[PDB]
């Protein structure tokens, strides 16, 4: 099982409306039995439903989708999308971080998690839950170590302990420094690995930062991960694009790991 | 025991309760169906969305539009719009509540038979009642014999009444109304120069029309107002801030209504099809029908719309006719107000249709 | 004198309706 979460820049209707963009996009997605997508700007669910389209034009069922309402603290809003092959997992519920009170999600974060249970029948890990989170840059440290009581939510509402953490977290560089990292719950509890290291480029632009993280926690889904499998996808490197070409789709390389 | 009002549109449903003076949900007439299999976080596999959240979630819809020209044209479709409406905007059980729904001029027996089957059958209304729409409009304006233009997102009909019976041999349809004027004026502002290429972009065009557009008393005198002085323009904030300014396309777009040539139809326009319908009927109802001519729906609203028809009808009447438009501040719901009012009338209360009444004869 | 007349009678002198707030 390969699995993936992708921050595509201003991810839309114009991007989506461009063919060799979206051909770029649909062949990074391609590569994935789940990928989140974030930075989802799309008002009416139209560069979505785009995609689908390109995914699901042969057989219908190719992709099914999980996808959120718009979130954000003011007016800028994104939504979080997996994309998912069904015949590879089934989706078992989903739910959107709370904190309590319909509003209170945002008391935490700008882009409340979206959390996916899944269950795998070709991976070591049976059912294992998925949490998205594309942290505000300028809250990063509070953001990820607020995934820690994420991750008891979980553990509280669906009795699992098998949880992967995943998404553009701003983890490096001027919004989480090296001292900042033991003020951060998911960093310093032994419960978690984090399997997309600080040393990783994970930007498709000239900094080098390890901003996109996977972390997993719970022993089976540990078991499961391919030691060495979990990177950032450089497409420029793969699709042997120029940088500008490159940045296009986005100035964020996936990050993938995979599973058995 | 108090009766529900719905009143289905080619564009919107406008329902509610009778004998409120509004109808509490309005709402697009418009049901979409998932192309492709997923959920909404948080949500189970939908089947299918209706109104608001069906234009909202578009992109990863099939749209229709159950309602065509006024007529219903698609009965599974209508089925979930009525049982949205009850059950969703409402939040009522049809089954302890009379039902008053509406009908376009010249709807096919059949359908009005089929739209009674399926309340009684599907939904187990106790009670109901179909009434032609621009009836109820000259209801609403307190008047039993006129003649009613009522334009909406997909139709514009006129109906002359007399003493509550529309004539139906001298009812005019054109098939003109506010969609078309939507459309042409994201056209004519594209010719401008602007560009509406998202959904949300192409959104703001109804606004624009709805908040800036008039009708101008005189077409070519306005046209050369517009260009030889900026008096007539007009500017609008889009969400992002950014502020534009609109001139001559606020009066061309409604302009269509008298001039159809404009979108490349042949065919006259609302003042001409009104003339024409008056003289349909007996001469001697005429001067009735002239001094109480009722405006009914979106489309008439435009500022100056009023002040234009009395100028053409009158420049097409004899010469000593007196010629009245009525244009109520309401009249983007008069075909709903006037429901809510009849079905509130003690007078009304033997004109119900029962289900037993139903169940004896077919 | 009657039903339909008494209705359309009726009809023109209105109906005081409850007002719906915004
Ligand atoms: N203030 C306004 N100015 C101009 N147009 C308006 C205004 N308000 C609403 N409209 C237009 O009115 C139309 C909706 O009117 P209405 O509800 O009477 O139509 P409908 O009943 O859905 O359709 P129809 O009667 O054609 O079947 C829409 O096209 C809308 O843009
Ligand atoms: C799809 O996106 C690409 C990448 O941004 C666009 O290609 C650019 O087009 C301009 C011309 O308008 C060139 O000057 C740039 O050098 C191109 N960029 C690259 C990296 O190739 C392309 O225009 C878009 N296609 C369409 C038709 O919208
Ligand atoms: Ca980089
Ligand atoms: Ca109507
Ligand atoms: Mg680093």
């Amino acid at each position: 099982l390969k699995i993936a979460a992708f921050n595509i820049r201003t991810f839309g209707e114009t991007k989506m409306s461009n063919a060799t963009l979206a051909s770029y996009i649909v062949r990074i997605v391609r590569r994935y039995d789940i990928v989140l997508i974030q930075e989802v700007r799309d008002s009416h669910l139209v560069a979505v439903g785009k995609l689908l389209d390109y995914l699901n034009q042969d057989d219908p069922n190719t992709y099914h989708y999980v996808v959120s309402e718009p979130l954000g603290r003011n007016s800028y809003k994104e939504r979080y999308l997996f994309l998912f092959r069904p015949n590879k997992v089934s989706v078992l519920d989903t739910y959107q971080y709370d904190d309590g009170c319909e509003s209170c999600g945002n008391d935490s974060f700008s882009r409340e998690p979206a959390v996916v249970k899944f269950s795998s029948h070709s991976t070591k890990v049976k059912e294992f839950a998925i949490v998205a989170l594309h942290s505000a840059p300028s809250d990063a440290v509070a953001e990820i170590n607020s995934l820690y009581d994420v991750y008891l939510d979980v553990q509280q509402k669906w009795h699992l302990n098998d949880v992967m953490l995943m998404g553009d977290f701003n983890a490096d560089c001027s919004y989480v420094t090296s001292s900042q990292w033991s003020s951060i719950r998911l960093r310093t509890s032994s419960t978690f690995q984090w399997l997309i290291p600080d040393s990783a480029d994970t930007t498709a632009t000239s900094t080098n930062c390890a901003y996109d993280r996977i972390v997993v926690a719970g022993s089976l889904l540990q078991s499961s991960v391919v030691p060495g499998s979990a990177a950032p996808f450089d497409f420029q490197a793969a699709y042997g694009l120029s940088n500008e070409m490159a940045l296009a789709i986005s100035d964020h390389y996936p990050v993938e790991v995979t599973l058995t | 025991t108090t009766a529900l009002v719905c009143d289905n549109g080619s564009g919107l449903v406008k329902a509610g309760f009778a004998g409120d003076d509004a109808p509490r949900a309005v709402f697009p007439s418009i049901v979409g169906r998932p192309r492709h299999q997923g959920v909404m976080v948080g949500m189970g596999q939908k089947d299918s969305y209706v109104g608001d959240e069906a234009q909202s979630k578009r992109g990863i819809l099939t749209l229709k539009y159950p309602i065509e020209h006024g007529i219903i044209t698609n009965w599974d479709d209508m089925e979930k719009i009525w049982h949205h409406t009850f059950y969703n905007e409402l939040r009522v059980a049809p089954e302890e509540h009379p039902t008053l729904l509406t009908e376009a001029p010249l709807n096919p027996k059949a359908n009005r038979e089929k739209m009674t089957q399926i309340m009684f059958e599907t939904f187990n209304v106790p009670a109901m009642y179909v009434a032609i729409q621009a009836v109820l409009s000259l209801y609403a304006s307190g008047r039993t014999t006129g003649i009613v233009l009522d334009s909406g997102d997909g139709v514009t009909h006129n109906v002359p009444i007399y003493e509550g019976y529309a004539l139906p041999h001298a009812i005019m349809r054109l098939d003109l109304a506010g969609r078309d004027l939507t459309d042409y004026l994201m056209k004519i502002l594209t010719e401008r120069g602007y560009s509406f290429v998202t959904t949300a972009e192409r959104e703001i065009v109804r606004d624009i029309k709805e908040k800036l557009c008039y009708v101008a008393l005189d077409f070519e005198n306005e046209m050369a107002t517009a260009a030889s002085s900026s008096s007539l323009e007009k500017s609008y904030e889009l969400p992002d801030g950014q502020v534009i300014t609109i001139g001559n396309e606020r009066f061309r777009c409604p302009e269509t209504l008298f001039q159809p040539s404009f979108i490349g139809m042949e065919s006259a326009g609302i003042h001409e099809t009104t003339y024409n319908s008056i003289m349909k009927c007996d001469i001697d109802i005429r001067k009735d029908l002239y001094a109480n001519n009722v405006m009914s729906g979106g489309t008439t609203m435009y500022p100056g719309i009023a002040d234009r028809m009395q100028k053409e009808i009158t420049a097409l009447a004899p010469s000593t006719m007196k010629i009245k438009i009525i244009a109520p501040p309401e009249r983007k719901y008069s075909v709903w107000i006037g429901g809510s009012i009849l079905a509130s009338l003690s007078t009304f209360q033997q004109m119900w249709i029962t289900k037993q009444e139903y169940d004896e004869a077919g | 004198s009657d039903a339909r007349s008494d209705l359309l009678s009726a009809i023109r002198q209105g109906f005081q309706l409850r007002r719906v707030e915004e």
